[PDB]
């Protein structure tokens, strides 16, 4: 099992193993089902007013408690300090 | 002894061999079934871990030239990820704690039990040294000319 | 209340006196400009980064050797087919077309076979009629070879690395036609006039040949060309070579008797006239009929009638002194010190020569 | 700033911050009295 | 702006109190303004969250340099601890969760921390960290199979 | 992360860092902060015309 | 967002206008996607210590400005927009993607990534993770019992000092 799409060009030798490729899934109409709505359907409404700007980063949990909001503050500035995925630098004032 | 700093050192990169990343993370839903003493020795073992991730990153940030990239770097995010949710769940026990604690001492504090030179207060009883009566009117009538008649 | 910047890029931009900076110290000598390398470190890493997997697979889907060398071989012969002859006109010489699309098929016809050719020899031998119906023939040779038997080279590296896991027949007719256009393009480049390029052309020529006799030509060959390039010591090497393999060359091959001629001549330049007496001695005694042996006997006594009359014997630390040959003129005009620019006063030597290295 | 130009690392040469090679010539050639100790001083002392 | 721009060896922490830390850590404390505050009792008992957790889930970040001990035996083993800790904090620590017991003499020196430039310029320093070298009776190292 | 993916295909979603749009400035506003609510803005996207 | 592999999305405009493509990478946080043969390019592989230098052709991500989803009965230019739908076998309400000209809807493809894969010696069992053994009435008497000695005993230096 290759764990990577091949390049175009390239061919599966035999007995290898590829993720599959992305089909489209079921295909059903309309008229058949009953509970058909659409997605943001009010548009004149005043309860999607943000509380909040646009340039505001989201720090919250998932269900909107802030209990850990500045734990998570800590841990972004912390990432932003020193980032686990930091590859190989190439600036000449190197940290070590 | 001397296992002590081989737990601190990693064992992957001791034996010159790729470490896997783990499955995932402790999520709350478990952490709220988890016990107290459980969630903290849950916690110190994710603190060994996190310890031992700290001094493998260290060490290849003092090797980066030597040695590429730490491999598997998404353990200390889920390392991190868990002590959240840990902190979330202790913090979730301590409000319900502190709300009952309060409304049992503001209880206590309405019934006026406390007194600091040690002994039971004097009875109400014996203080109250008043009475209050209660008379239905039909309609509106001046406080003064309640208090003259 | 003035602030001072030592040394800041002009209006234009910076100059080399900034760059210098740039690259020792990290950044401009002034602090005030932030160091921004974002261009070069796309260029670098963000090129050289392949993951592992990726990488680990990579070496699965090359291009099949043989495949490859088929396909340049036969791009490369269209090319050399469809490339004009030179029109020869009268009084002037034709400046010959410069080879532009020529360059691409035999780069990849090099890096397919592992040895380089000499554009300037490809350039002389095109332009010589006969040097290029040799080089055409011998190219389709090679192709029909390579189509009909595969590769031998390729073979026989297959075999070494199978028995180092785990003998040398003759030379093929691929690996012949191909040390035969070789040995066409050195000859072409010979005559252009770059002997060190042709020398180190005939030294992988050689690597193709199993055969002694082949062998022997190309020693010969290769101790003609490092004569011409003045690198006496690789052609006496190539020279004595060559009467190495006489004991198993065939009897009408004169490879060994050329390799003792350039044995001599090459003993003859390093000033050792008793020497070369001796060496073309032996070469009549072996090969008593020989032209090549025969005047260049006759040169070196032509020259020993005069020694004895000048200091009775060339001297002793004297020897390997007087250039001759304008070969190593032309490369001493070019690795030669300089008047002042680089030579043993010099810091930029004298550092070398002070530091071990 | 000499020593992150040279000791620090860089995408052309290995960290020499632990390197007794490129460190040696720190030391100073004339050897100097050990400073004094408050904390050694206050042990041997030990006021009553 | 008050903000300290300065990131190198003479970096100065600011004493000035500014409203929105308080704010802060009010709000962290016990969740300002939309829970009621607690009494001043809890407050300042043991019990409050903060110290309850600092106590019960205590957070120290212990690493281990691996060029002091990695296939060499020392006596002399270095560690990387918060800058809060202390000889004795730290010889609990490697006593009560590693089992570390033969500590003789624990060496503490403060270290500024890491600074250094991305490929854009941005200047980003690490997290301070106070050097420990600890002192054993017996000679320790982890060797690395080659 | 643009060189992996480009170089093996696979589908990303969410952006591998996290984007602090204000630069360390979201941390000076006080954390129970939040817009109040303005009535009669003078715009014309509540009407969510698509035809102009 | 309505670009998800598996799709057929034709391109309008720019280079290979009039093409027809299945969606392979999707990279939302660029607006970006990788569409099967459009706008394949010769990428480069540097020579390391034991390779060589490797080109090979590979597609590179294309704007989602730029192309447009086909419809799987019409076969033709339609455009889609986002539908909440409930599902037959399940009350939650699920988002699909649906054509103003043939009404059909469309699903989401989950992501389905199995190359990652942890390792035993580090990883926890799913049994004991899902076990429980906390106790709400049980562990609250002890915290609550705290508070309420440290409210006390504050309460009583404070009436001591009154």
């Amino acid at each position: 099992y290759m764990p990577f799409r091949p390049f175009h060009g390239w061919t599966v030798p035999n007995g290898v193993r590829t993720p599959p490729e992305p089909t489209l899934g079921p295909t059903a109409k309309v008229e058949d089902v009953k509970d058909v709505q659409l997605a943001e359907p009010a548009v004149g409404d005043a309860s999607h007013q943000r509380k909040l700007p646009k340039h505001f980063p989201v720090v919250q949990a998932s269900d909107g408690s802030s209990l850990l909001r500045e734990e998570t503050i800590a841990c972004m500035e912390r990432e932003r300090r020193l980032p686990h995925n930091m590859g190989k630098l190439y600036s000449y004032h190197r940290p070590y | 002894s001397a296992a002590a700093f081989y737990e601190f050192v990693d064992n992957n990169f001791l034996n010159n061999k790729r470490p896997p990343v783990p499955g995932g993370s402790w999520t709350v839903e478990v952490l709220r079934n988890k016990s107290l003493a459980d969630l903290q020795h849950i916690w110190f073992l994710l603190l060994k871990e996190r310890n031992m991730l700290k001094s493998m990153k260290e060490h290849y940030l003092r090797h980066q030239e030597e040695l590429g990239a730490m491999p598997a770097p998404s353990r200390l995010k889920m390392i991190d990820e868990s002590m959240r949710n840990i902190k979330r769940v202790v913090k979730e026990r301590d409000e319900e704690a502190t709300a009952r604690a309060v409304e049992i001492f503001k209880e206590r504090l309405k019934r006026g039990i406390y007194r600091y030179p040690p002994g039971p207060p004097p009875p109400p009883g014996a203080h109250d040294k008043t009475s209050v009566v209660k008379v239905e009117l039909s309609c509106y009538v001046e406080e003064e000319r309640l208090r003259e008649l | 209340p003035t602030l001072y910047l030592y040394r800041f890029p002009g209006p234009h931009g910076p100059g080399p006196y900034t760059m210098k900076y740039w690259w020792t110290l990290g950044c401009f000598p002034t602090g005030m400009e932030v160091p921004f390398r974002l261009h070069e470190f796309l260029s670098t890493y963000q090129q050289e980064h392949v993951p592992v997997e990726v990488e680990e697979w990579l070496r699965c889907y090359i291009k099949d050797p043989l495949s490859e060398l088929v396909n340049a071989s036969n791009d490369f012969f269209k090319a050399v087919e469809v490339y004009p002859e030179v029109e020869s006109a009268r009084g002037y010489k034709t400046l010959q077309p410069s080879i532009a699309p020529l360059l691409v098929p035999m780069k990849k016809f090099e890096e397919q076979l592992g040895v380089k050719i000499s554009p300037v020899g490809l350039r002389s031998v095109l332009s010589n009629p006969v040097l290029k119906d040799r080089f055409l023939d011998d190219l389709f040779d090679y192709k029909s070879y390579v189509e009909k038997g595969g590769s031998t080279p390729h073979r026989r590296l297959a075999r070494s690395r199978f028995e180092g896991s785990l003998p040398a027949e003759t030379t093929a007719d691929d690996e012949r036609s191909l040390i035969l256009l070789l040995t066409t393009i050195s000859e072409g480049c010979i005559n252009a006039g770059n002997y060190s390029d042709a020398a180190s052309v005939l030294a992988d020529a050689l690597m193709f040949c199993h055969d002694p006799d082949s062998q022997a030509t190309t020693h010969a060959n290769i101790s003609f060309a490092s004569l011409l390039n003045a690198d006496f010591k690789g052609a006496e090497y190539n020279g004595r070579e060559a009467a190495l393999l006489q004991p198993q060359v065939k009897p009408t091959s004169t490879a060994c008797a050329r390799g003792y001629v350039g044995w001599a001549a090459a003993a003859a330049y390093q000033d050792d006239f008793e020497k070369a007496e001796a060496i073309v001695k032996d070469g009549l005694t072996l090969y008593v009929g020989n032209e090549h042996l025969e005047k260049l006997a006759n040169k070196l006594q032509a020259l020993r009638e005069e020694q004895p009359s000048v200091y009775k014997q060339v001297p002793r630390s004297l020897r390997e002194s007087r250039s001759h040959l304008p070969s190593q003129q032309s490369r001493g005009l070019l690795s030669g010190s300089g008047k002042g620019f680089s030579n043993e006063f010099d810091w930029v030597e004298f550092k070398n020569k002070l530091y071990p290295s | 700033c000499s020593m992150r130009v040279s000791i620090y690392s860089r995408p052309g040469k290995v960290s020499r911050l632990n390197n007794a090679d490129a460190t040696w010539h720190n030391r100073s050639r004339k050897e100097k009295p050990p400073d004094f100790d408050p904390s050694a001083f206050r042990r041997r002392y030990r006021d009553s | 702006p008050p903000v300290n721009d300065y990131f190198g060896r003479s970096r100065i922490w600011n004493p000035i109190a500014c409203k929105l830390g308080y704010v802060r850590k009010k709000a962290d404390e016990w969740g300002w303004p939309n829970k009621p505050p607690p009494p001043t009792g809890l407050r300042y008992s043991q019990e409050f969250f903060p110290f309850f957790f600092e106590r019960y889930f205590p957070d120290a970040e212990v690493r281990l340099l691996l060029d002091s001990v990695l296939n060499n035996e020392t006596k002399r083993p270095v560690f990387q601890i918060p800058c809060s800790m202390s000889k004795v904090e730290l010889v609990n620590y490697l006593k009560n969760i590693y089992g570390i017991d033969n500590v003789v003499r624990v060496e503490v020196r403060n270290r500024r921390g890491r600074r250094y430039k991305n490929e854009v310029g941005e200047i980003k320093m690490m997290d301070d960290y106070k050097v420990a070298v600890v002192e054993l009776d017996t000679p320790v190292s982890v060797e690395l199979k080659q | 992360v643009d060189r992996e993916v480009l170089l093996t295909g696979k589908s990303v979603w969410e952006c591998p860092i996290h984007i602090d749009h204000t630069c360390g400035g979201s941390k000076t506003v006080p954390p129970h902060a939040k817009k109040p609510v303005r009535y009669m803005d003078a715009g014309i996207a509540n009407v969510g015309v698509t035809d102009i | 967002w309505i670009w998800y592999p598996g799709d057929i999305v034709e391109v309008v405009s720019g280079e290979g206008i009039g093409q027809r493509g299945t969606i392979i990478a999707v990279i939302k946080y660029k607006n970006e996607i990788v569409v099967q043969n459009i706008n394949v390019q010769d990428v480069v592989i540097p020579a390391s210590e034991s390779r060589p230098e490797q080109i090979v052709q590979r597609e590179h991500p294309i704007s989602v400005t730029r192309v447009r989803h086909v419809d799987p009965s019409t076969n033709e230019i339609c455009n889609i927009e986002m539908v909440k739908v409930r599902n037959k076998e399940t009350g939650e309400m699920e988002e699909k993607r649906m054509s103003l000209e043939s009404g059909i809807l469309m699903s989401i493809p989950p992501v389905n990534d199995e190359l990652e894969v942890g390792d035993p010696l580090k990883d926890t069992p799913i049994q004991d993770a899902d076990e429980a053994t906390y106790d709400r009435e049980a562990e609250q008497a002890v915290l609550v019992d705290k508070r309420l000695e440290a409210m006390e005993e504050h309460f009583v230096q404070s009436l001591k000092q009154s």
